[PDB]
């Protein structure tokens, strides 16, 4: 997050009388006076920009009120619960306060009402796979070994956009499942072809499962995408096992020839009733699974 | 199944301490809060503690009630001091990730059964 | 470019030399991009602390298409064309035709997956994604076409014999000839529409 | 098979030619063990020295340049691209000696050769920037695709005219 | 030639800067040059 | 007196350093996250917010079913035991916040505080050691590596139920299973260092490979 | 400082896959000559596996312009696999009938 | 390579007489005295550790003998023969000396 | 095959120069050194030069003999000064990577024919 972070406080020692009430001074004056030692509790490695000069401004009013603004880039910790990934939403904190001065010495307030005291630029979004629904502003206390400190917090509420993972993982998995189910429509004597269907679809599902979690942390628990991939892999495995069961009951190694007439029960194999039932069962069960999955995962998060 | 069992006294003339222990899910990275529903009113946020040991309080109970968390035992405690007759209510334990919230009941996914507290003058 | 501490009452900005203020743009060599234009703007920006001067230096970059034609478009076209080879293979060569269709389908899948491991996780569909899904649909339709003729033959021929502009669905040779005619024409039409839309 | 002349230019940032002037000593640029450097993919051919006056907005400045000539060593790319592509082309040729009745065998061989050639193509450009012009490697790999494709089309035509059409 | 061209700097010396490549049609000076290069290639392909 | 942190540059402080440090810094936004607090009796409290990347050599023989001992080695650089004496203030409660750490891949079984004296050629120096025992979670690896290997090995047995004369189908099944195992091992390549010994996951994958290879050899 | 590289990683990781690929290619000699698609699958898959192994073996090193011992081993194993495929090609060339023994 | 790099030398100017023979002093005074300008000939972006304070020590004996130690992580070149890879072995140098002062 | 061919005088009463050229290898990263055999069958390290142009010398012949390397020509030269009757011996040129060595003969895998030198008073 990139912020103009601006603080203000009254220093009675710095009152003055002159032609002009507010002295818009160089930022070098900031180092020559006391300023708050504000720091970000959950910050990881922040940058105070100093190109070309230190990106700060200090203004002293005649009554002793000081305004002090900085330009900062803070990369902060946002612990995530990825059980509902990619259908998950998060509330990333931004917590700041004095590092040295306890509540009995320094206290932080918001310049305006807390809702309006954090403003986001209209054009200021660099989120690719997230949407910033809004923010909530609050304050609290923290107890440490050194003392009690006021901690001013914001929480930015973000909702992941699902389109990337829909194109990356869900659609290839669905197409692999459909491709595996296509094998039910071939004649039972096409043993190498149906075996090719089964083995290639299992390979594709294994590759998709392996590469699905490339971008995530190595969390122990399973996610929604993990469950979806597991169910699709189960469907492909079941299709190949179904072909194996069909082939186990094939009596004759030759398929029907275009000229002969099959008697109704040289003889020929009949179309497998396993195949006939699978042609209806597998697509129907996959569709019902998709219905239940997308019904039970799309609407899970809190709403306003 | 995830459970939030609440314990603590029920009747006082005074001070009190109400505890809440979680089981079935570690709430170290979650936010643990206390709510209060009086007879005939809506649930009111009392206090909450974050993973960073940061404490939030409602204005009605700021400076009186103290929230703490024992992370090893996966529990949250609330010390109530300066009780008055209009503190009588059902006190609820909640745990969740605070989405749009930290002050709204809708942001907490897990809730306790609730423990009655009555103050008698 | 902006002044941090000084408002317009303290500091004013201008581009010295006018439109010739920024130089060296024509000597920039980007492997992927060509700088079609650059622009200088001078304005004021209002924050909570006051109004400040702003100078904006903008470049318009046109991406080069040749790298992508070499890497993505031509292999996809070639894989689709070889997917069409199965229409000329005999209907009883089930292992051969299924192997061809499966290989082409998985080739398209792998190309589409491995291409977008060098890009950000955008949620919307790109033009390259449209092209790759089109090629995938074509090769998948070829594989389903073989599935259709195989099913028609080996699951209608017996009872059809005992019972004694698309073509008749009773002749696998007719279906194969229709596919031979239609798949190249439809793919050419798709390419024409895609390129005329995106160029 | 490319050769490059990489420069190293230096001058005075603030003082124009009227204030600072640079000159190369008689022993301008010295080198030690040239062929023990970290030029893994390149061989150092030589170097040269130049002086020039460059005009800028601030003034005219004396820029001194040292050019180093580097000729690419092709052994790594021979191992990586040229030999695998040729071997896959020969693998495609092996299909012509398989019996034409072995339809799945020959079709699988051809399509697998076309898969491996796509894979080798995409791996070939990993080391290069995303330039939008053909290189010698791109031309070679591209001609190898036509050869592996033409082999598959040859078998397709032979099969269609021998068995499917007749 | 058809695509490649070398020109002197013009300081009473050789100093030939060279540019052009059939692999990079942008460097070819003219569409007529591109067409001629393509046709001569086709002849090469046929004779080979 | 909680003074401005710039007075630390004027005051004396211990020359404390972490021996197993690789890269570390004091956080510097909005200012240097440093604290100086003086007391009337001359006591000085000196606080710093430090992020440090510390070396931890990990034995991966039982990986991903392994436990690791990772330590931070606090020491005085220039001052020997005759000049400076380190201790853990508050005893075993000196280090706090371990219970709130929740790594995605590890669980902190326990932590230990040790105080000793380490001897070098230049003298004997005090040493404090903060050790953590980390136990690796297994669910991610079960999802990623073990379950696909088991499923491929199970699929390899389908060939036994196919007729002996279906050579194309049986050989395709066996070869595909071998290829998928090699692909799983490829993904195991892409996220580990070049250790010279076999791990537990390597043992499991080699066993599954032997099983699928033996199935193909059985058909042969 | 005198350092000696530990071979155990590369033995586990490159040499063993190459040796097992060569053995897998040689397994095809024991199948009947009429299993043309099966033996073609053996040869083709082994050739592509050797190509993939050759590509992946050089990722560890810097892109040096000379052959290493690992490169020579991979080249010899590739030669063995390709020789097995050519052997099957000769066997199929001399095979007369398109049907196997009926038993 | 992580090293305690120790250098000792005589300096007649820093002779003293006092209660103790050796003054174990803060490292900040090392900048106020002459120290050798040692550098690594084959080094590549070494780092002098400065957490929490500069990891240096300076000690002055009564007779003017200075001891001066630094903590460094040195990154040094090691040219390699990769023709016997992975059966290769190397002898990585670490070469250091004064930059400004001749023999 | 590769040869380390030597040149230099054989008879002196003075100063001498012994050159040693090599060719037939992409391999460069070798220390190049000189060894001495007096009557008695013992190898004596004399001088060596690094790829960093660092020169190592034996204690006996320190300050007397100076080694240099022409890297472009792939040669090593040894300028001998202050010769005495005890210096009569056969001199061998060696090139190799210094593994466990740089002062022991076993670390060099290439050697030359050798050149005699004799001093007569
Ligand atoms: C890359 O992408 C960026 C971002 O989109 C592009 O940036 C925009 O470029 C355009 C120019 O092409 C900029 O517009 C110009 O702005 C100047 C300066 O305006 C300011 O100063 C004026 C006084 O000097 C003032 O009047 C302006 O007032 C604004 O508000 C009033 C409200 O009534 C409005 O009427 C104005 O138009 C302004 O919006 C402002 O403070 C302005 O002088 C230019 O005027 C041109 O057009 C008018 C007619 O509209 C004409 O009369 C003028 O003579 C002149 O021709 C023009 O508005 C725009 O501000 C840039 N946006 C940002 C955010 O920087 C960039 O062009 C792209 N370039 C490339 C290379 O791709
Ligand atoms: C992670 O992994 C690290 C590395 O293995 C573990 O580290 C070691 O932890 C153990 C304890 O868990 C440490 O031993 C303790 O050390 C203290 C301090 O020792 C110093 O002071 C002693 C007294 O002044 C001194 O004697 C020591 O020197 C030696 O002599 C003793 C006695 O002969 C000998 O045993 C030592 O090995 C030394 O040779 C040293 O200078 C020590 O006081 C402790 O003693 C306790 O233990 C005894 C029983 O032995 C008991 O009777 C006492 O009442 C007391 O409880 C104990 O030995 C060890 O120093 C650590 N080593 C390092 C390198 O850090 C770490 O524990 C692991 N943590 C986790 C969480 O996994
Ligand atoms: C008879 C057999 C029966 C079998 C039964 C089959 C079962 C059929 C069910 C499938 C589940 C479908 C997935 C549904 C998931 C819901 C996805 C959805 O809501 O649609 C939009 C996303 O679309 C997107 O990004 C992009 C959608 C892309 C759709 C592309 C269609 C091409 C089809 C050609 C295939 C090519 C494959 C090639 C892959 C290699 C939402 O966006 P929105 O506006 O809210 O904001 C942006 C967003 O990112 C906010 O999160
Ligand atoms: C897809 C992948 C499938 C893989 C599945 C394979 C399953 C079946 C095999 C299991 C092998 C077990 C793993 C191998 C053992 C692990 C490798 C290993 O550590 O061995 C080292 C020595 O190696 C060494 O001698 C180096 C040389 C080893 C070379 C061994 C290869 C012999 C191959 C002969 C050809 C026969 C072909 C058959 C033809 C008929 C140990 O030494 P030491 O601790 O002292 O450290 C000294 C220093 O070199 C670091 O090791
Ligand atoms: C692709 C791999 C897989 C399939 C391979 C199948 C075989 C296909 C054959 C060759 C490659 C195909 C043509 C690709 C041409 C390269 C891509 C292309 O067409 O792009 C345009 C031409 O680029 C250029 O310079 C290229 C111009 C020359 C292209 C042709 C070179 C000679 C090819 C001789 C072939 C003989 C075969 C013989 C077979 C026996 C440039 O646009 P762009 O906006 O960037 O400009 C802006 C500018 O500023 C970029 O620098
Ligand atoms: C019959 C079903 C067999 C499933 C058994 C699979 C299994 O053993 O994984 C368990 C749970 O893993 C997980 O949650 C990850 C998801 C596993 C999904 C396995 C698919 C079946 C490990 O159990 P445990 O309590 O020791 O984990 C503690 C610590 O290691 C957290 O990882
Ligand atoms: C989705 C699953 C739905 C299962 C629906 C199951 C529906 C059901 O009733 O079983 C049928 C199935 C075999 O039926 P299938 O169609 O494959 O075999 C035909 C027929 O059932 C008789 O076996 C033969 O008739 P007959 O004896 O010569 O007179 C006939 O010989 P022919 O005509 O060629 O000469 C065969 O073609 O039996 C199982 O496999 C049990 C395990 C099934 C496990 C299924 C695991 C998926
Ligand atoms: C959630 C959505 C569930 C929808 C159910 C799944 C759709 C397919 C179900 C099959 C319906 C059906 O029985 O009629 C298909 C017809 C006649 O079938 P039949 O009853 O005479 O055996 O036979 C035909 O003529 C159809 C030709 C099919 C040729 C093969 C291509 C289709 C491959 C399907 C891949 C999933
Ligand atoms: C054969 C297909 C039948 C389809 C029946 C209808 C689909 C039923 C489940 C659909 C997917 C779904 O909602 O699963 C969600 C769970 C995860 O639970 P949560 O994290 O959402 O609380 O994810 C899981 O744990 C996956 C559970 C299994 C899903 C697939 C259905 C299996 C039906 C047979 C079970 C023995
Ligand atoms: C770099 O430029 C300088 C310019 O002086 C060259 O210096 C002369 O080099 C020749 C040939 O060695 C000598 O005879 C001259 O005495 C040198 N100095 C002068 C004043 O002319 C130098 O050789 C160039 N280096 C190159 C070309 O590598
Ligand atoms: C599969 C593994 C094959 C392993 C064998 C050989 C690679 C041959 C490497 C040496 C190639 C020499 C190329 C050459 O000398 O060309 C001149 C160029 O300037 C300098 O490389
Ligand atoms: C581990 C998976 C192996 C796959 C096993 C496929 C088994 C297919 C054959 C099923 C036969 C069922 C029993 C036949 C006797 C009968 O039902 O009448
Ligand atoms: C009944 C046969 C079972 C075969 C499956 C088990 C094979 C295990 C892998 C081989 C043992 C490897 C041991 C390596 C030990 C080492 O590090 O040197
Ligand atoms: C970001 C909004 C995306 C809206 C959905 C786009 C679907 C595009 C599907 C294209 C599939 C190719 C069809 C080819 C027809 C021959
Ligand atoms: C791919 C790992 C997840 C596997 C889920 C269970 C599959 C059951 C196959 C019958
Ligand atoms: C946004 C999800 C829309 C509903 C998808 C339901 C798919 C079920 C197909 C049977
Ligand atoms: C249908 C063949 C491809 C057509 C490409 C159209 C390009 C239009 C460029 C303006
Ligand atoms: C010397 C080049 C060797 C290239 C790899 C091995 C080729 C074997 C072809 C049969
Ligand atoms: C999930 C597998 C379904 C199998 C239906 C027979
Ligand atoms: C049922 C799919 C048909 C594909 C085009 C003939
Ligand atoms: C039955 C296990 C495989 C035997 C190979 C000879
Ligand atoms: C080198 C190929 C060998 C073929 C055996 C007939
Ligand atoms: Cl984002
Ligand atoms: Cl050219």
């Amino acid at each position: 997050i990139d912020v103009f972070f601006r603080q203000s406080w009254k220093d009675e020692r710095l009152k003055f009388k002159g032609p002009m009430t507010v002295l818009r001074l160089n930022n070098l004056m900031a180092s020559k006076i006391w300023t708050p030692d504000t720091f970000f509790h959950n910050g990881k490695k922040s940058v105070a920009h100093n190109m070309t000069m230190p990106n700060k401004l200090l203004r002293i009013t005649e009554d002793g009120t000081l305004l002090y603004t900085m330009r900062l880039t803070v990369r902060a910790e946002c612990p995530m619960h990825l059980e509902d990934f990619p259908m998950d939403a998060h509330a990333c904190p931004l917590k700041f306060g004095s590092y040295a001065y306890t509540r009995a010495e320094v206290v932080y307030e918001w310049t305006r009402e807390p809702a309006r005291s954090v403003v986001v630029a209209e054009d200021g979004s660099r989120l690719n796979q997230y949407d910033l629904l809004g923010q909530t502003v609050d304050s609290g206390i923290v107890q440490s070994s050194t003392g009690e400190y006021v901690v001013m917090t914001t929480h930015f509420h973000l909702k992941r956009k699902i389109g990337y993972f829909v194109i990356q993982t869900y659609l290839p998995c669905i197409m692999t499942v459909i491709l595996s189910q296509v094998s039910f429509w071939l004649n039972r004597e096409s043993v190498p072809a149906r075996t090719v269907f089964g083995v290639t679809t299992v390979l594709t599902m294994t590759t998709l499962s392996i590469s699905a979690r490339n971008s995530l942390p190595k969390v122990a628990y399973a996610t929604a995408m993990d469950w979806f991939i597991a169910v699709c892999y189960a469907f492909v495995f079941s299709a190949l096992i179904e072909f194996a069961t069909v082939n186990y009951f094939t009596k004759r190694g030759y398929a029907w020839d275009g000229k002969s007439v099959v008697p109704e029960k040289k003889t020929f194999n009949s179309v497998s009733k396993i195949d006939r039932l699978s042609r209806i069962a597998f697509p129907l069960l996959f569709g019902i699974f998709n219905l239940v999955y997308w019904a039970t995962y799309l609407n899970r998060e809190p709403q306003l | 199944q995830v459970q939030l069992q609440e314990s603590g006294g029920g009747l006082v003339q005074g001070s009190l301490r109400v505890s809440c222990a979680a089981s079935g899910r570690t709430f170290t990275t979650y936010i643990m809060a206390w709510f209060r529903q009086a007879p005939g009113k809506e649930r009111e946020f009392l206090a909450a503690m974050d993973q960073g040991r940061i404490q939030y309080y409602g204005d009605s109970v700021r400076g009186r009630f103290t929230i703490s968390r024992d992370y090893a035992k996966n529990s949250v405690d609330l010390q109530l001091d300066g009780l008055r007759p209009e503190d009588t209510a059902v006190y609820y334990c909640a745990a969740g990730a605070g989405f749009w919230g930290l002050r709204t009941a809708s942001s907490y996914h897990y809730w306790g059964q609730g423990t009655q507290v009555t103050v008698s003058s | 470019i902006e002044s941090y501490g000084y408002t317009t009452d303290d500091i004013e900005f201008y581009w010295r030399g006018g439109d010739k203020a920024v130089t060296g743009v024509e000597r920039i060599e980007l492997p992927q991009f060509s700088i079609v234009e650059h622009r200088l703007v001078s304005r004021n920006v209002v924050f909570a602390t006051g109004a400040y001067p702003r100078l904006s230096l903008s470049f318009r970059l046109k991406r080069n298409i040749g790298y992508f034609i070499l890497q993505t478009y031509m292999p996809s076209i070639l894989i689709t064309i070889l997917s069409w080879v199965s229409f000329w293979i005999n209907y009883d060569a089930s292992a051969a035709r299924v192997a061809l269709g499966i290989t082409t389908v998985l080739t398209m899948t792998t190309i589409n997956t491995h291409l977008r491991e060098t890009l950000p996780k955008i949620p919307y569909v790109k033009a390259i994604d449209m092209y790759l899904m089109g090629c995938f649909v074509f090769v998948f339709l070829a594989l389903l076409e073989y599935a259709f003729v195989n099913y028609i033959f080996f699951g209608r021929g017996p009872q059809r014999q005992k019972k004694l502009k698309i073509p008749d669905l009773t002749d696998v040779n007719a279906i194969d000839r229709w596919s031979r005619i239609v798949f190249p024409f439809t793919f050419s039409l798709f390419n024409l529409v895609y390129w005329l839309y995106y160029v | 098979m490319d050769e490059h002349s990489c420069p190293l230019e230096f001058s005075s940032y603030g003082y124009p030619r009227e204030e600072i002037v640079y000159q190369w000593k008689r022993s301008s640029v010295e080198v030690g063990d040239t062929r023990s450097w970290r030029l893994y993919q390149f061989s150092f051919v030589g170097l040269r020295n130049t002086t020039e006056v460059v005009k800028t907005t601030s003034g005219d400045y004396v820029v001194m340049s040292v050019y180093f000539d580097l000729s690419r060593r092709m052994g790594y790319f021979t191992i990586q691209t040229y030999i695998p592509c040729t071997l896959i082309v020969v693998l495609s040729w092996v299909s012509f000696w398989i019996n034409k009745d072995a339809v799945p065998a020959r079709t699988s061989l051809g399509i697998t050769t076309v898969l491996t050639m796509t894979t080798l193509s995409t791996i070939a450009r990993k080391s290069l920037p995303k330039v939008s012009y053909v290189t010698a490697m791109d031309l070679f790999v591209s001609v190898c695709f036509i050869f592996v494709f033409s082999a598959l089309v040859e078998y397709g035509t032979l099969h269609y005219f021998v068995s499917n059409r007749k | 030639g058809l695509f490649h061209y070398c020109v002197g700097s013009g300081l009473a010396g050789r100093e030939l800067t060279c540019r052009g490549s059939f692999t990079d049609f942008s460097t070819i000076p003219s569409s007529a040059f591109k067409a001629a290069a393509f046709f001569v290639l086709l002849s090469m392909v046929l004779i080979l | 007196l909680t003074l401005d942190n710039r007075v630390a540059d004027q005051l004396w402080v211990p020359d404390t350093y972490f021996l197993n440090d690789k890269k570390s810094f004091v956080h510097g936004v909005t200012v240097k996250n440093r604290m100086i607090r003086l007391h009337p009796d001359g006591t000085v409290l000196y606080g710093l917010r430090i992020t440090t990347t510390a070396a931890c050599m990990m034995d991966l023989r039982r990986y991903p079913l392994d436990e690791q001992n990772c330590t931070l080695e606090i020491e005085s650089y220039g001052y020997t035991t005759d000049d400076i004496e380190f201790y853990w203030r508050g005893g075993d409660k000196a280090v706090t916040g371990v219970e709130r750490i929740e790594l995605p891949q590890f669980s902190i079984v326990e932590h230990r505080l040790v105080s000793r004296n380490v001897v070098f050629a230049t003298g004997a120096y005090p040493r404090l050691s903060l050790s953590f025992r980390l136990k690796r979670n297994i669910g991610y690896f079960i999802l990623q590596t073990y379950m696909p290997s088991i499923l491929i090995t199970i699929l390899s047995w389908v060939s036994f139920w196919i007729n002996y004369d279906a050579s194309a189908a049986r050989v395709a099944l066996g070869i595909t299973t071998v290829l998928t195992m090699t692909t799983i091992n490829t993904h195991l390549r892409e996220t580990l260092p070049k250790i010279p010994y076999v791990k537990a996951i390597d043992m499991y994958l080699m066993g599954c490979f032997v099983f699928v290879f033996l199935a193909l050899l059985e058909y042969a």
